[PDB]
RNA sequence: CUUGAGUCUCGUAGAGGGGGGUAGAAUUCCAGGUGUAGCGGUGAAAUGCGUAGAGAUCUGGAGGAAUACCGGUGGCGAAGGCGGCCCCCUGGACGAAGACUGACGCUCAGGUGCGAAAGCGUGGGGAGCAAACAGGAUUAGAUACCCUGGUAGUCCACGCCGUAAACGAUGUCGACUUGGAGGUUGUGCCCUUGAGGCGUGGCUUCCGGAGCUAACGCGUUAAGUCGACCGCCUGGGGAGUACGGCCGCAAGGUUAAAACUCAAAUGAAUUGACGGGGGCCCGCACAAGCGGUGGAGCAUGUGGUUUAAUUCGAUGCAACGCGA
């Protein structure tokens, strides 16, 4: 309610030991299993190679630039009914928001398995493509497309 | 109500004279007129304007 | 095909709705915008962010002259008396000089009873 | 006789009244120019108006109503009421040197007259607004609130009706009784050197002492202390009704009961409860997310239904994997 405190500093990935990648497992992580999440992104994240071919690694943020919103509305109990007013997105939240998109939305990709569903993705991250692309526009046609609150 | 400046530019001073009509004259009417609800709201608020 | 180079511009801002008309100096009408025409209808319009993208919509049908200047006329309250006149500013227009020609009679017609909720 | 009351003189302020003019802003409408697919409206909408060209915009014209700013805790009036500027006829209030009359005064049943608005009659007028009425919407319904229209009416003359929370809910006239701050208008005075400073009258706001008051509160403009005259009240309902009279064109007004019925009706103030009142707060209350229930098969309980019995109880959050 009014309490205001700090954040919860996460431990960094398993391996590359990186706070963005920190929480981005533990979003994906499920039943407190987070050893699967861990050998079910940390290979994917890494399959990346027969995708590609190099260091795999900034691979992941440019892939999460064409997932990553500036702009969300809120409606609000104003003015006798509920306004909408929308605002951008500090980049706590922007971050974090994005890599929901990329895993709430690579489960229902249906392909051979969460691990390689999950791969397949980012690729098409990078590259526009799934409902993880979609949400961006498809939400920024509310805030920044109907600024008349704003 | 009249505006008018050399070097182009849109700085303002059209509130200036948002200070002797503008919207307030004009919402003052919008509606219906007053009669006795002035004459008394007017004789109230008044009261208000002391402390 | 005229070339009317420089007129006047009315802006009339009223609640439910704005629109502005770039007329001549004459007071010929050369191009009018509105909200209600600008997308967004219903009465999402209104609000003033939402009547600049009205107005500038002139410069895109008065254009066909070459409006090098023009004045402004503001008629009538509403979130479409400030909007405007900057949208304008923006467009690439002029200005020469700014004005309020809202209806501010003397106590003569007596107004609607009205609303009463 | 002169201090009450009044007359005269000379000034002052005023939306006091009656008549006649006249000005500017805005609305609506008519005509024409420009220009083009929307306008208008609401919480949304819809009725409605638009391609027979609206809305917007600009030019010209017609007409009616009301007079922004000044405008005020302001002013004038017996009350009701009275706001643009100008003229004409007219009433009252106040001050000051004074001069004059000489108690000519106060109140006042009955009586006469004046009376917001709505309404009525005859004849005018009619822009805006708007009972009625008609559409659209809302809703369970919506003979409403809201929206699009709109007739009487609102305006004028002349006559009628006399009512209002016609309220300060406080009759008129007079004399007394601590104070403070302010408003408006007259007059005397002060290096009048000033915006100005000191008095002395009229009217008027707010606070408040004594006192008064059931309390709230009133408090030199008294609801305080007194005096003169008048109106009025005597429990609530029935009832400001019936009947009769009087008045009215009519609405209806005025005067004004009983039967029967209840044990109260009522006034202020206190405590609290509540408010689709206000201010400030906290709770996984919400918002932020993680996973669920609602569907599915099975478990369990309950209401049903049934049964010879389906033992009794638990039933809004506090009942149902509860007493078991
Ligand atoms: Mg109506
Ligand atoms: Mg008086
Ligand atoms: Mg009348
Ligand atoms: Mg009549
Ligand atoms: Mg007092
Ligand atoms: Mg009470
Ligand atoms: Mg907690
Ligand atoms: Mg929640
Ligand atoms: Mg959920």
């Amino acid at each position: 309610r009014r309490r205001v405190i700090g954040q919860r500093k996460i431990l960094p990935d398993p391996k590359f030991g990186s706070e963005l990648l920190a929480k981005f497992v533990n979003i994906l992580m499920v039943d407190g299993k987070k050893s699967t999440a861990e050998s079910i992104v940390y290979s994917a994240l890494e399959t990346l190679a027969q995708r590609s071919g190099k260091s795999e690694l900034e691979a992941f943020e440019v892939a999460l630039e064409n997932v990553r919103p500036t702009v969300e509305v809120k409606s609000r109990r104003v003015g006798g009914s509920t306004y909408q007013v929308p605002v951008e997105v500090r980049p706590v939240r922007r971050n974090a928001l994005a890599m929901r998109w990329i895993v709430e939305a690579a489960r229902k990709r249906g392909d051979k398995s969460m691990a390689l569903r999950l791969a397949n993705e980012l690729s098409d991250a990078a590259e526009n493509k799934g409902t993880a692309v979609k949400k961006r526009e498809d939400v920024h046609r509310m805030a920044e497309a109907n600024k008349a609150f704003a | 109500i009249k505006v008018r400046e050399n070097e182009p530019f849109d700085v303002a001073l059209r509130r200036f004279k948002r200070s002797c009509e503008k919207a307030g004259v004009l919402a003052e009417v919008r509606r219906r007129e007053f009669y006795e609800k002035p004459t008394t709201e007017r004789k109230r608020a008044k009261a208000s304007a002391v402390k | 095909r005229k070339q009317v180079s420089d007129g006047v511009a009315h802006i009339h801002a009223s609640f439910n709705n704005t629109i502005v008309t770039i007329t001549d100096r004459q007071g010929n009408a050369l191009g009018w915008a509105t909200a209600g025409g600008s997308g967004f209808r219903g009465s999402r319009k209104s609000t003033p962010f939402a009547a600049q993208v009205a107005a500038e919509r002139c410069a895109d049908a008065v254009k066909e002259y070459g409006i090098k200047n023009l004045e402004v006329m503001v008629k009538g309250p509403g979130p479409g008396r400030e909007s405007t006149i900057r949208a304008l500013n923006a467009a690439g227009f002029r200005i020469t000089n700014i004005t309020d020609v809202t209806p501010i009679p003397h106590n003569g017609c007596r107004p609607p009873k009205k609303r009463r909720v």
